[PDB]
């Protein structure tokens, strides 16, 4: 989703998915709701 | 490992492949040889896979059948091969005109 | 990149290829720059205005040069009747997936369509069909933004 968003905006510099979701300290137990707070930050940056 | 297809339309006549059949594999015209396997009670034309002949089955004996193979098309030489290995049909259409 | 000439590669000796560049047709020049800065291909489609067999179809890819940023199979399109034609059965805006060559950017590039089984020394089966062709009408849909 991240590579449509940079085809259709021009803007391959974009970057909003980052390599912190999954912690194995704590066995990753808020990987999901960190990548759904960037696939958040990512519409809303598409919509405006 | 999905992507986008050249999907290709070909036309197809069977009486052009027809007689376009070898030499010794018994070559002959659709217009002539429906109109004679019609009038008669049996019959048959060409050979292999590109015939002309009826069902051999039960209840079918009425029926016309008109086969044509898939290798003699030779729809693969129509693009070359670095495009695509793998190609499949769609859907076929037919046209009786 | 505006020449016309054969394949170089291997098998596609008896292909005819025609093949244009992009900042040699200077779309850009058409609207004034202060409309949009960003101007990219959304479809593009093929007329061969040429005089055709009675049942017989044409064998024609049209390609592209650059597979950088461009999904897997979006770089090329095969014509078949010629008459306002892309390469897909349903040209559809709304399937949920990219066009073929959709979002190429206007200035470079370079376009190029091969004609397969074309030279007559070889006894191709579109020579006879080329002698009847007047001209390749490229109709190229783009957005500006």
């Amino acid at each position: 989703a991240e590579q449509a968003y940079r085809w259709e905006l021009n803007d391959d510099s974009a970057r909003f998915i980052k390599p912190g979701a999954w912690q194995g300290t704590y066995a990753g137990l808020l990987a999901g709701e960190t990548l759904m707070l960037s696939l958040a930050q990512m519409e809303d940056a598409h919509l405006k | 490992r999905d992507k986008r297809a050249l999907e290709v339309e070909r036309t197809v006549s069977l009486a052009e492949v027809y007689a376009g059949l070898p030499k010794d594999n018994g070559p002959f015209s659709l217009a002539q040889e429906i109109d004679k396997l019609v009038s008669q009670g049996s019959g048959s034309a060409g050979s292999g896979n590109n015939n002309l002949a009826f069902g051999a089955g039960t209840d079918t004996k009425t029926s016309l059948q008109a086969s044509v193979s898939f290798a003699d098309l030779k729809i693969r030489e129509d693009y070359p091969a670095s495009l695509g290995k793998i190609r499949r049909i769609k859907q076929i259409s037919v046209t009786l005109p | 990149n505006n020449n016309l000439a054969f394949g170089a590669g291997t098998d596609t000796k008896t292909s005819l290829q025609a093949s244009v560049s992009f900042a040699d047709l200077k779309i850009r020049e058409d609207y004034p720059a202060s409309l949009g800065k960003i101007r990219r291909i959304k479809q593009i489609s093929v007329t061969l205005p040429a005089l055709l067999g009675p049942y017989q179809d044409v064998q024609a890819i049209l390609s592209y040069g650059d597979k950088a940023g461009l999904a897997n199979g979006c770089e090329a399109l095969a014509v078949s009747h010629g008459m306002n034609d892309s390469g897909q059965f349903q040209l559809d805006f709304n399937d949920g997936k990219f066009l073929p060559f959709e979002g190429i950017a206007i200035d470079q590039g370079t376009l190029t369509l091969s004609f397969p089984n074309a030279s007559m020394p070889e006894k191709g089966k579109q020579a006879t069909m080329l002698k009847t062709l007047n001209d390749i009408i490229l109709h190229i849909r783009y957005t500006i933004k």
